[PDB]
């Protein structure tokens, strides 16, 4: 009940071309996260990207084993008083939306202590 | 099977560590087959104190977090066969702040743990005989003990 939630609608084509670095850019600017973030695979609980771990920066979403029905956790990792609430993101890829589709859900994510 | 509080607290631990960790120590989550990190298993290194027989060595530990962390303490291990009166043959360190029934409290950071382990190196605790041969040497053949320690310092040279 603490983590915010939303479903991303993706194209099967988009999942193979989407770069992890830009995927982070998209999520950060939609929900007003700060610079220092961390990105987990919420199912198997692997750490895939953060402010220091940039090994996977260049890989595509499929190249880091994210597919249909994978869930992502995105957290505020800045260590300030006001912290942006964590959002959990489901990955629903359907057949077929226009290719190169990555529509992030409208979610009211608050600033908490 | 990690609780969301465990995930939250582990990400914060990695962050506090980045900002503030003791000089000469290192601690980093393990990398897995797929190239990703495992937040539950960390590799760290403990430098021996200068002006002691442990000087010059950096001693490797693994910090393994239970699914119930921070309710339950991490498991900290030197390599199996590591030589110290308070280290089991398996490599498990005996420290009261790592015991759920003793001095462990959820507020205990990775910093406090690694400093505690470092203090243990040169000051073995008599209420924790965990390794028989090492305890025997320490108690009644200090020259055989010191020598073994100096060898181990060289073995784990920086």
């Amino acid at each position: 009940s603490k983590v915010c939630r939303g479903v991303i609608k993706l194209s099967s084509d988009c999942l193979n071309k989407m770069k992890l670095s830009d995927f982070v850019v998209l999520i950060r600017e939609k929900y007003s996260y700060p610079q220092d973030i961390s990105l987990l695979d919420a199912s198997n609980q692997r750490l895939l990207f953060d402010y220091d771990f940039e090994d996977l920066n260049d890989r595509t979403l499929s190249e880091i084993n994210l597919g249909n029905g994978s869930i992502i956790l995105f957290s505020d990792e800045e260590g300030d008083t006001m912290i942006r609430k964590a959002i959990e993101l489901f990955l629903d890829v359907d057949d077929e939306l226009p290719c190169n589709t990555c529509s992030l859900p409208d979610v009211e994510v608050p600033l908490i202590k | 099977s990690m609780s969301s509080l465990c995930l939250q607290r582990l990400q914060e631990e990695r962050k506090k560590w980045r900002k503030d960790h003791p000089f000469g120590f290192y601690a980093k989550p393990v990398k897995k087959a797929d190239g990703s990190m495992d937040l539950q298993k960390w590799e760290a290194g403990i430098p021996g104190k200068e002006g002691t027989n442990w000087a010059g060595g950096v001693y490797p530990i693994t910090v393994e977090y239970p699914n119930e962390y921070p309710s339950k303490p991490p498991k900290v291990k030197f390599p199996a066969g590591f030589y110290h009166p308070n280290v089991y043959p398996s490599g498990t360190i005996c420290l009261s702040i790592l015991n759920e029934d003793q001095d462990w409290r959820p507020a205990i950071t990775l910093k406090q743990i690694v400093l505690g382990v470092q203090d243990l190196l040169d000051s073995p605790n008599p209420n924790s005989p965990a390794q028989e041969p090492a305890w025997r040497s320490f108690s009644r053949n200090k020259a055989e003990y010191d020598k073994k320690v100096l060898l181990q310092a060289k073995q784990y040279s920086k």
